[PDB]
DNA sequence: ACTAAAAT
């Protein structure tokens, strides 16, 4: 034994393909003290001299921060004290794998240390918590040679995870302050507003013992979007529509249905007027035709947020059963990784392989097989963003062997990734326009030319009508009657699962692995109920909680704080700003901020007399 | 001289009664009926003009309007779209106006897509109708050939919150 | 008892 290196991952799976593909098949496996972290060793060559390999991984985060003694325990310490005043540390989470030790015993003796972590932003926080852990115990350095390496990565195949390794650099400091402001602020804030508000509300208000009530920088403007959705419902009169169509026939027993050019008239009068200008008539004339061809964009790649959609718009799932289900699949190793928001296919990967795999299930085989024999089309082009390639099939599962919930995740993933590489949809659409007297109506219809992804996602077809009569212009026909129907605006519905979602995607609350997280906390403290058709209802509690915020200080339950915030923090990251001198303006600001709220509380106190 | 001012100002059109004619300008030696034209198209017509539109013209038995008239512009609704969305793309815009000359009021309707008059069009403004308007059932029809549009302000006492 | 991040 002369020299050995030693390589970190972020998840098990990845950290055994990654020893896999270097290690060209020869491996020495070995399980650890954790039980749930293996290490694998084999020779190979690093840096002109032979080097033996030693690979193991981490599961996520190692350290999670925290408050001391004397000031964890409530009853004790005055909220405003943790503003400015709270020693804070790091300390384990899951001490169950005892993460720390595990790294020191396995990475003593080492020389150099590869790190094979995540290319996001909270990956190389993860890397300067490992080298915390790992450098005291290690071989000096020589000379004035280079020790810590980084790896950079997009997928895990042969030639990228190769050139990966043939190319190297190094961590960013400035990079994981960013990420460890972050969750100074956050603890410091959500603290300090929880325990003052559950207890102040708790003691003085009858039914809310034993209840908590919680504020934090993601909560509090996921409950304000439904409680404004909640108002907008509240605030609503109808008017009154006046449509007026009428009805052509060519044919015995064909007849046509026609649309009125105006949509919509809001006057009684107006419509009577149009009504009787129209009524005693007995020709229609043509007055021009339409025929156009069309496409419909096949799908983009998968990402967790749709994924999440479309299980609780079409699935009647949870985003947390959603979750769990797929990550009971990628363990048992049947999909990708689940966690990711790139839409966009590596350029390298076995497209073809994948498909071909799953050419025996008799649900989509003759599909597959034709494409396979057709030739199949490129992907549509999307965005990209480092993180993990799109949510993809890797075996071919069947009815059997799994069951419920997981085959009815298994069929759409497998489904938009057989549509995501066929062709488009072609259909024609012809309009016809017909003048009765002086006003004018049209008609239009679809008809299909040449299904594609169609084929495998029928809910997304072109449905099938009767084609219209061919016509020239110049043609007069009958008309059956013309007549007048009224109708009524309709107010919106409560806010359904996927709404909530692309509303927390565009403005930035939350994040790829934390949306379900959230969903389940305000609706397990009684903040919200899911009632048919997954729509979240917001409840008399959280009703009271947002109403008090706007009047009191506004910018608490305001989207656009959060990006703000981000964007202020993320001066550290670029290098142009002081840690310390950020994150003191930062608190300080919030501080004052809840020194006026702890003063203006009446005004929210006087909003729960009107109920419990 | 004003004998022939006021036969200048009806072959133009601009119907209004003579004491109004004599408050907008009062012979400062000669009747100038060009500035007259401009001092009148920033003065509110309901205090100064003759009655001139047919009488129950809001009724539905008349159907025609011959001959050019002036009229002043009152209220403008997109009766197309609730009062919550004062204008959304979901149909064709389609105006209401409420126009005005001393006594009595009439409604008219767009029938056409007309650029010159806007929702933001302030009240007071002055439309000119030239050749045959009809008349449904007491409503205006205004086609784009028999409307001339000519500014003016007076009071735009009016605001959208 | 809090908050917000990763992972199985
Ligand atoms: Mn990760
Ligand atoms: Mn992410």
């Amino acid at each position: 034994v002369m020299k050995t290196v030693l390589m970190v991952a972020e998840k098990p799976s990845l950290a055994q393909s990654i020893a896999k593909i270097l290690s060209r098949g020869s491996l020495s496996s070995h399980k650890g003290l954790n039980g749930a972290c293996s290490v694998h060793e084999y020779t190979g060559t690093f840096a002109g001299q032979p080097v033996r390999f030693k690979m193991t991984s981490v599961c996520g985060h190692v350290m999670t921060l925290d408050f001391l003694g004397k000031y964890n325990k409530w009853d004790k310490v005055d909220p405003a004290e943790l503003f400015s005043q709270a020693p804070t540390e790091k300390k384990e989470a899951n001490p169950k794998l005892n993460m720390v030790k595990f790294l020191q015993v396995e990475g003593r003796g080492c020389d150099y240390i590869v790190l094979w972590l995540d290319c996001d932003k909270e990956g190389e926080n993860i890397c300067f918590e490992v080298l915390d852990a790992v450098l005291p115990v290690m071989n000096k350095a020589h000379g004035g040679e280079k020790t810590v390496f980084r790896a950079r990565f997009s997928s895990i195949t042969d030639t990228d995870i190769c050139n990966a390794m043939a190319c190297l650099g190094e961590p960013d400091h400035n990079e994981a302050l960013s990420v460890d402001a972050r969750q100074e602020l956050d603890l410091r804030i959500g603290c300090a507003f929880t325990r003052f508000q559950t207890k102040y509300f708790q003691g003085k208000y009858g039914d809310l013992d034993s209840s908590l009530i919680s504020f934090g920088p993601c909560q509090t403007p996921t409950l304000g979007f439904c409680v404004e959705r909640h108002d907008k419902i509240q605030s609503f009169k109808p008017e009154t529509y006046w449509v007026l169509q009428a009805k052509v026939n060519t044919d015995k027993d064909r007849s046509l249905l026609l649309d009125w050019d105006r949509v919509r008239v809001f006057d009684r009068e107006i419509a009577q007027m149009f009504l009787n200008m129209t009524k005693l008539e007995k020709e229609a004339q043509v007055e021009a035709t339409s025929r156009k061809e069309k496409a419909k964009q096949r799908p983009l790649a998968l990402n967790t947020v749709e994924m999440l959609r479309v299980a609780s718009s079409s699935l009647g799932m949870g985003p947390q059963h959603a979750m769990q289900t797929a990550e009971r699949l990628y363990t048992q190793g049947y999909i990708s990784f689940p966690r990711t928001e790139t839409t966009h296919y590596p350029e390298n990967f076995d497209l073809k392989g994948s498909l071909r795999q799953q050419a025996n299930h008799p649900y989509w085989a003759d599909t597959v097989k034709r494409l396979l024999a057709e030739g199949i089309n490129r992907p549509r082009k999307g965005h990209d963003a480092g993180d993990h390639p799109p949510i993809t099939p890797m075996k071919s599962a069947t009815e059997a062997e799994l069951g419920g919930d997981a085959w009815r995740l298994y069929e759409y993933i497998t489904r938009h990734f057989i549509a995501t590489v066929s062709h488009d949809c072609k259909y024609l659409q012809s309009t016809i326009s017909f003048r009765i007297g002086p006003e004018l109506f049209t008609c239009s219809g679809k008809t299909v030319l040449s299904p594609g992804f169609t084929e495998v996602m029928p809910w997304q077809s072109v449905p099938l009508e009767e084609s219209l009569p061919t016509c020239q212009r110049g043609d007069a026909f009958p008309v059956g009657e013309v007549k007048m129907l009224e109708k009524q605006t309709n107010p919106p519905d409560y806010l359904t699962e996927a709404e909530l979602i692309t509303l927390m995607e565009k403005h930035g609350i939350g994040t790829d692995a934390s949306i379900p997280v959230h969903i389940n906390n305000i609706c397990q403290r009684n903040y919200v109920t899911v009632e048919s058709g997954r729509r979240l209802k917001p409840t008399n509690l959280g009703i009271v909680l947002v109403h008090g915020y706007y009047k009191i200080d506004a910018e608490l339950v305001l989207p656009t704080i959060r990006s703000a915030v981000e964007k202020q923090l993320n001066l550290i990251a670029q290098g142009k700003a002081d840690y310390r001198q950020v994150l003191g303006h930062t608190l300080d600001v919030f501080k004052r901020k809840f020194h006026y709220f702890v003063d203006s509380i009446a005004g929210m106190d006087e909003l729960m007399e009107v109920s419990f | 001289m004003a004998q022939v001012a006021g036969a200048a100002l009806s072959q133009a059109g601009w119907y209004l009664s003579d004491e109004g004619i004599e408050a907008c300008t009062s012979s400062p030696d000669k009747v100038n009926v060009n500035d007259i034209i401009l001092i009148a198209l920033n003065t509110d017509l309901r205090t100064i003009g003759k009655k001139f539109l047919p009488s129950d013209i809001n009724s539905g038995k008349v159907e025609k309007l011959e001959g050019p008239c002036v009229l002043q512009i009152q209220k403008i609704r997109n009766v197309a779209a609730p009062k919550d969305n004062e204008e959304s793309q979901a149909a064709p815009r389609m105006l209401r106006l409420q126009m005005t000359d001393g006594h009595i009021s009439c409604t008219a309707v767009e029938f056409s897509y007309m650029s010159k008059i806007s929702l933001n069009t302030p009240p007071g403004t002055k439309v000119k109708l030239s050749g045959i308007v009809d008349i449904k059932n007491g409503f205006l029809l205004l086609n784009d050939s028999n409307t001339t549009v000519l500014g003016g302000e007076v009071e735009h006492l009016i605001e959208k919150w």
